[PDB]
């Protein structure tokens, strides 16, 4: 009999693993204050890892890494890219990003200056994205003087990253999209890819000549659910799942969603998790950690994948919740506390 | 990666290895807290004496 | 040399004393006349604890029996350790206390109390480092309920910085004398409350119970309830009377144990209670889970009911320490609903390489739970059925007695349940 | 040549002081009978080893240190033990009875009657020493009398010894090893009043060093003995420096300047390597960049916490044995390109490096196996306020409750106490936050 307390109570993926732990009939959830568990599903912020590992006799498990949010920040991914010489400033799969602090508070204002200059004078393409992890607030444009003047009139970190201009678009609607791959890393520190993705599209045809709409040019549910007027016309919920988009594909450019898409999502998402190991591991720890992430990437035209953002509580689709939580019931917690296929996982075999 | 200060003697040797550059209560109030805790400590034991009287 | 003084009150209190030292007597190496004839010296090394050294390397009881009747104690004088114990300890009267509080607290106590304080006097000047008392006793009496309680408050007037510590057996409608128990008793926890640190409730329900269900005894005996409780006050007193880490003094114990001072009585437990399939071995597991089941338990109060503020268990013989602490660690992490969350690690367990006589291993299970509550529930409603119609009281108000001081020791005992109702919560 | 006292205070602190005197004799070649041979200078000297030990005319090597425990059965043993002739009676104080693991007992209620004979018995050593640096005190955080005098004693001795370093070395409590359930009060209220008197402390989480000797010792239910055993190599790595000839940490004002940039952050991490089980049929000996790497595995630090989580303000490596300087760097330049090191921006990414040749002794038929090369590294890190938090934490459960509180008001302590050495933790708490976090 195994025990687990609940600490996050908003967490739809891990309401669902509760759900499934309680109809095993081996484990029993405990005050959320109780220190004797077995299974911790912590909150989001400041998850208190100090007191894990230090109940006598209690083997315990908790569902986050300490130290993720280096990934799951966008100004925390940005410098982890340019100071790690596993993924270099020369990585070629993340666009070229900056940290800028607002002039009310190190920053990196005056580089990504000089880069803007570049592009300006060689007639390239010179459209960029400023955002921020503080967000639900996006500007898009091609005028450096709006991009800083926006970050100064807020008071949080933000980033400037290249805005990718040439955009796979899907047929019929001439529109964008990103893609979401959600990944378990257990205890041992095995990176498992589920098998289902998802594209979330933009029902708007893109627009490369007014980037004041923002309802085509980004593809997030909520934008699109709310701002945009062609909801639901393709796909059901502006959610496209793997079998639909490979067979499109294969009608379209003569490929497959494994060759063209499949193994620069599984390289990239090896490449971040594998670079901080040595730092969030807990294998020589005195308790253990596993943690669900949703990497979102972007496709150009080229049919090349870019990284865009990690989410270290990711939500999931409606449709695909229930094998999710499933299997993170099966390789991440009865792992560890088993219970008296063919998985639903991939793993991203790599030199530990 | 620098070494700087090298000792060495016949039970051994240290030094320094740099590799990056940087960027009370008196005697007397002592004695009341003392004294204090004391009392307080007599006047629950009289009190209950008291109770004990009664 | 942490000397405790043993004081022995009443009919009940002489007879489960005089078990108690039968037994430890045994433990020691002690025979019936002082001599020691045992063959470790782990049976010497506390051996001062609970007796003193008389010439000739002679072991005497530094126990002292009192009784307002000489019956139970030319019983004692005449029973199979009666020689042990120091002739001037007996202190007794000839008119006794008719099962009446008032007569052992007032009247007929009052009249022999002084004489009694002058044989605890001496006892207490020959200790080097005297830690404190333990008093065995009935509460539905009259002499170990009336007298014991008005012994326990003028010891405290003069050695208020000691411990007080008492078995205290709880009366039972099903093994009754008479029907003024709920009176006494109710009369005594009003003392117990103000001037105990620590009470162990032995409840006769709870004896007879185990007797007859789990034991298989057809026609239970007084003799056979004090068997089980021979055996839970050796091995809770095992801590002190043998070579035993944590130091283990009554004041440690006390604070460990009590988070809050009206909160002091425990429910005691013992682990094997086998009927004559006695020869078997008992597990680790197995003496774990008797010995935190209900039945196992001498207050007759179901832990489901309520909740533990502190648990000790004390584990005796040769076994597995790590094994201990595996199942000990089990029974914890499996029913962690019945165990305070507000106190870290409220769950102790301390083991004796001693075991008792005439068993490999055994455990001794001693709970701070607010199931106790449903104990005082008990003698609460026996209580007021009689006192709301004030059936029986001219046996009290004949002694000088109030109505008035009713109606505050009956006040008293529901705020004490209501204080464990609170903590339960 | 500069005198040290060492003061045991409490069970801990008595039978810690115990298991370190008999290595540190067995060290520098001193008998139980008090003679060492390998001294040349008989009835005195002025020798590294005098630091620790004074001289009588009869050539008897005396241990600078006292006892003092509130209860008289720990030291009882001592006084018959093997080691009964290195101290006279004078050295060993013993009270009637304990403080019953309560801090405001062993500090208001016994300690104010037995204050000023320790005090005077700690005066007739200092009247020994030509040039006293400090002292250095062993005690318990949970133990009454390892709590509760040991504050009181810390604050009468920077009323007398104004100008003289004090080092702690306190045993933090975990619930393996112990039946107390009120050592989180007694922890917290000893850490409150003596902060401002300890210049430099050294924590040692019994969970840690029982883990450890469950895992590299194979016991499986270990005892005080073994874990004293282990703690007195870790202690003697860290005084090695001022009983032996070297440069440095040669005075414990030295501990503070290399250990210590704030005065409140005065509680460094010690990790030691390596622990090999002397049952062993015989075991590979480790190299030098082996055991340096081991100083940052969590499970080789005498507090268990995460140092990858934290930032370093301070790091010394401490070694003993066969180990030159090359060996060192070399495998520091190989740490740092896998470890996660974070200094912060105000403090010099380094490593002050001591090595002794002579290598650790152990205790003959002990639980420790001999080993050609040692290390135990001091490292100041944010990560060790982990420590600070989980017990903060379960002083917060009972505190709630006001649990057990009547104990300590009863004798004489008010409760606002609580809350105000409650509050300071919270303090320290926030600059640990302050230096580590960004
Ligand atoms: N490492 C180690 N810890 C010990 C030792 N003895 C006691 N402890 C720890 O100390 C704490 C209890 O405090 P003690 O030192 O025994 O108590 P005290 O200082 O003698 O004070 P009193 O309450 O008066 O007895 C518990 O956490 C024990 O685990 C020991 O020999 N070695
Ligand atoms: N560099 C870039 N180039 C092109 N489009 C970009 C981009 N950065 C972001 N986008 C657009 O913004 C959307 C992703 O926004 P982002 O993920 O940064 O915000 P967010 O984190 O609040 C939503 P999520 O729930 O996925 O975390 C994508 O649909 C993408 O089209
Ligand atoms: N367990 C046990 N209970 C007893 C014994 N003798 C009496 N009692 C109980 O104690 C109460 C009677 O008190 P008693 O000791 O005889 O009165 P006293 O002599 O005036 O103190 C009743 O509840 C009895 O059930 C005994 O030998 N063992
Ligand atoms: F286990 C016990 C159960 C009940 C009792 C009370 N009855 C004792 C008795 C019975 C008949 C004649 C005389 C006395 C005592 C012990
Ligand atoms: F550890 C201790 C805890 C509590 C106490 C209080 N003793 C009260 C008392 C003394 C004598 C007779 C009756 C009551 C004493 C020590
Ligand atoms: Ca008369
Ligand atoms: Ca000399
Ligand atoms: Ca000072
Ligand atoms: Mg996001
Ligand atoms: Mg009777
Ligand atoms: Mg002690």
């Amino acid at each position: 009999m195994y025990t687990f307390v609940v600490r996050d109570e908003n967490s739809s993926v891990y309401a669902e693993v509760s759900r499934l732990l309680l109809a095993t009939g081996q484990w029993k959830r405990l005050r959320k204050d109780n220190p004797r568990f077995n299974l911790m599903l912590g909150e989001r912020n400041r998850l208190p890892f100090g007191r894990l590992g230090h109940e006598p006799g209690l083997v315990q498990l908790v569902n986050y890494y300490r130290g993720a949010d280096k990934l799951c920040r966008k100004a925390s991914l940005v410098k982890l890219i340019k100071t790690s010489p596993e993924l270099s400033e020369s990585c070629t799969w993340f666009p070229e990003s900056y940290v800028i602090y607002p002039t009310n508070l190190t920053d990196e204002r005056e580089v990504f200056l000089a880069a803007y200059n570049r592009r300006r004078e060689g007639r390239e393409g010179n459209v960029w994205i400023a955002k921020s992890s503080a967000g639900a607030g996006i500007l898009i444009s091609s005028e450096a003087s709006e991009l800083l003047d926006f970050i100064d009139e807020q008071g949080q970190v933000h980033v400037i990253q290249k805005y990718l201009e040439k955009p796979l678009l899907l047929e019929p609607g001439h529109r964008k999209f990103d893609i979401r791959s959600w990944v378990l890393v257990d205890h041992l520190y095995n990176i498992y890819l589920y098998r289902e993705g998802v594209l979330r599209t933009s029902s708007e045809p893109y627009n490369s000549a007014n980037f004041q709409d923002k309802t085509c040019h980004l593809t997030n549910h909520c934008i699109q659910k709310e701002y945009s007027k062609n909801y639901g016309r393709y796909e059901e919920g502006n959610e496209m799942f793997f079998e639909e988009f490979n067979q499109y594909l294969m009608d379209a450019l003569n490929t497959t969603l494994e060759n063209s898409i499949l193994l620069q999502i599984k390289h990239i998402i090896r490449s971040c998790l594998m670079c901080i190991e040595p730092a969030i591991s807990t294998k020589h720890l005195h308790y253990q950690s596993f943690q669900l992430f949703g990497f979102d990437f972007m496709v150009d035209e080229e049919l090349k994948v870019w990284l865009i953002e990690v989410n270290g509580a990711p939500a999931c689709a409606q449709k695909l919740y229930a094998e999710l939580c499933q299997g993170i019931v099966d390789v991440a917690i009865s792992s560890v506390f088993p219970l008296a296929p063919t998985s639903i996982f991939i793993k991203l075999h790599h030199h530990h | 990666m620098e070494v700087i200060e090298l000792n060495k003697c016949t039970s051994g040797q240290s030094f320094e290895v740099i590799l990056k550059p940087p960027s009370d209560p008196s005697l007397e109030e002592i004695q009341k807290k003392l004294e204090a805790a004391e009392e307080r400590r007599k006047y629950q034991e009289a009190e209950l004496l008291k109770h004990l009287a009664e | 040399m942490r000397e405790i003084v043993h004081i022995q009150a009443g009919q009940c209190g002489n007879q489960i004393g005089a078990k108690f030292w039968e037994v430890i007597s045994d433990e020691h190496g002690i025979d019936p006349t002082g001599s020691y004839h045992g063959d470790s010296d782990l049976q010497l090394e506390r051996i001062n604890v609970y007796y003193n050294e008389a010439t000739g390397n002679k072991y005497v009881p530094r126990a002292i029996l009192v009784d307002l009747e000489p019956g139970t104690m030319d019983s004692v004088r005449s029973g199979p350790f009666g020689q042990i114990f120091r002739p001037d300890n007996f202190v007794f009267g000839q008119s006794g206390a008719g099962n009446n509080w008032a007569k052992g607290h007032y009247t007929e106590g009052a009249e022999l109390v002084d004489s009694v304080l002058d044989v605890v006097r001496k006892e207490s000047e020959s200790c080097d480092c005297l830690q404190g008392f333990q008093l065995t006793h009935s509460l539905g009496g009259g002499t170990g309920s009336g007298m014991g309680t008005l012994l326990i408050s003028k010891i405290r007037e003069e050695y208020p910085d000691r411990i007080m510590n008492t078995f205290s057996v709880m009366p039972s409608p099903k093994v009754s004398d008479t029907v003024v128990e709920p009176y006494n008793a109710t009369l005594s926890v009003h003392q117990l409350v103000e001037n105990t640190d620590e009470t162990y409730c032995i409840d006769n329900e709870a004896l007879y119970d185990i007797c007859f269900r789990t034991l298989k005894l057809t026609t239970p005996t007084y003799g056979d309830l004090n068997h089980l409780v021979s055996a839970t006050m050796s091995g809770v007193t095992t801590c002190l009377r043998f070579p035993g880490q944590l130091n283990a003094d009554l004041r440690k114990l006390a604070v460990n144990m009590v988070p809050f001072p009206r909160l002091h009585f425990f429910m005691p437990g013992f682990a094997p209670l086998t009927s004559r399939q006695q020869y078997r071995a008992l597990t680790v597991p197995e003496l774990t889970q008797q010995m935190f089941d209900s039945k196992n338990m001498m207050a007759a109060c179901d832990p489901r009911h309520g909740r533990y503020l502190t648990v000790a268990a004390i584990f005796r013989g040769r076994m597995s320490m790590k094994e201990v602490d595996e199942q000990m660690l089990n029974v914890q992490n499996k029913n962690s609903s019945y165990f305070v969350e507000w106190i870290p690690n409220n769950v102790k367990t301390a083991v004796c390489d001693i075991p008792p006589r005439g068993l490999k291993m055994s455990a001794t299970f001693i709970g701070n739970s607010t199931a106790i509550q449903e104990l005082f529930k008990r003698i609460s409603e026996q209580f007021t059925a009689m006192f709301r119609r004030k059936a029986f009281l001219h046996w009290y108000t004949g002694e000088g007695m109030d109505e008035m001081e009713f109606t505050e020791a009956e006040s008293n005992m529901n705020d004490l349940v209501s204080e464990y109702q609170q903590y339960q919560d | 040549m500069r005198e040290c006292i060492s003061i045991h205070v409490g069970q801990a602190g008595v039978q810690i002081g115990n298991a370190c005197w008999e290595l540190y004799c067995l060290e520098h070649g001193i008998q139980p009978d008090g003679q060492m041979p390998s001294d040349k200078t008989i009835g005195g000297g002025d020798d590294s080893f005098n630091t620790f030990f004074s001289e009588t005319g009869a050539g008897k090597h005396v241990p600078r240190a006292v006892f003092v425990d509130l209860e008289p059965t720990v030291i009882d043993e001592v006084r018959t033990g093997t080691y009964r002739q290195l101290f006279h009676p004078e050295q060993l104080i013993t009270g009637k009875e304990d403080a019953a693991n309560n801090y405001a007992r062993g500090h208001y209620t016994i300690g104010k009657e037995i204050i000023d004979l320790v005090l005077d018995r700690i005066r007739k050593l200092a009247d020994q020493c030509t040039g006293l640096q400090g002292f250095l005190v062993f005690h318990s955080f949970g133990g009454g009398t390892g709590s509760g005098f040991t504050s009181l004693l810390m604050e009468r001795l920077s009323v007398d010894y104004g100008k003289k370093s004090k080092l702690e070395f306190s045993i933090y409590p975990a619930p393996q090893v112990s039946t107390a359930v009120v050592e989180p009060y007694n922890s917290i209220l000893t850490t409150h009043t003596t902060l401002e008197h300890s210049d430099c402390a050294f924590m040692v989480d019994n969970e840690a060093i029982y883990d450890i000797c469950r895992r590299n010792l194979d016991i499986e239910r270990p005892t005080y003995t073994n874990l004293n055993r282990l703690i007195s190599q870790i202690v003697s790595s860290i005084t090695a420096s001022l009983r032996f000839d070297g440069a440095l940490n040669v005075d414990l004002t030295e501990f503070q300047t290399n250990l210590v940039p704030y005065p409140r952050i005065h509680f460094p991490l010690a990790t030691y390597a390596p622990v090999i089980s002397a049952e062993k049929a015989y075991h590979e000996q480790l190299s030098v960049a082996e055991i340096t790497n081991a100083c940052f595995e969590p499970a080789n630090q005498m507090v268990k916490c995460d140092p990858r989580h934290g930032k370093y303000m301070a790091c010394c490596l401490l070694y003993r044995g066969d180990v030159v300087p090359k060996d060192v760097n070399a495998a520091i330049a190989t740490i740092k390109t896998k470890r996660s090191i974070q200094f912060v921006d105000w403090c010099p990414t380094g490593f002050k490096v001591g090595i002794n040749y002579q290598p650790p002794t152990v205790v003959p038929g002990g639980d420790l196996a001999k080993v050609q090369r040692a290390v135990c590294m001091l490292s100041n890190t944010t990560a060790i306020a982990e420590a600070w938090a989980r017990l903060d934490h379960k002083f917060d459960l009972m505190y709630a409750k006001r649990a057990f509180v009547h104990w300590y008001v009863g004798e004489g302590m008010e409760e606002g106490e609580f809350s105000e050495a409650r509050e300071d933790m919270a303090a320290l708490e926030k600059d640990y936050e302050e230096v580590g976090v960004d």
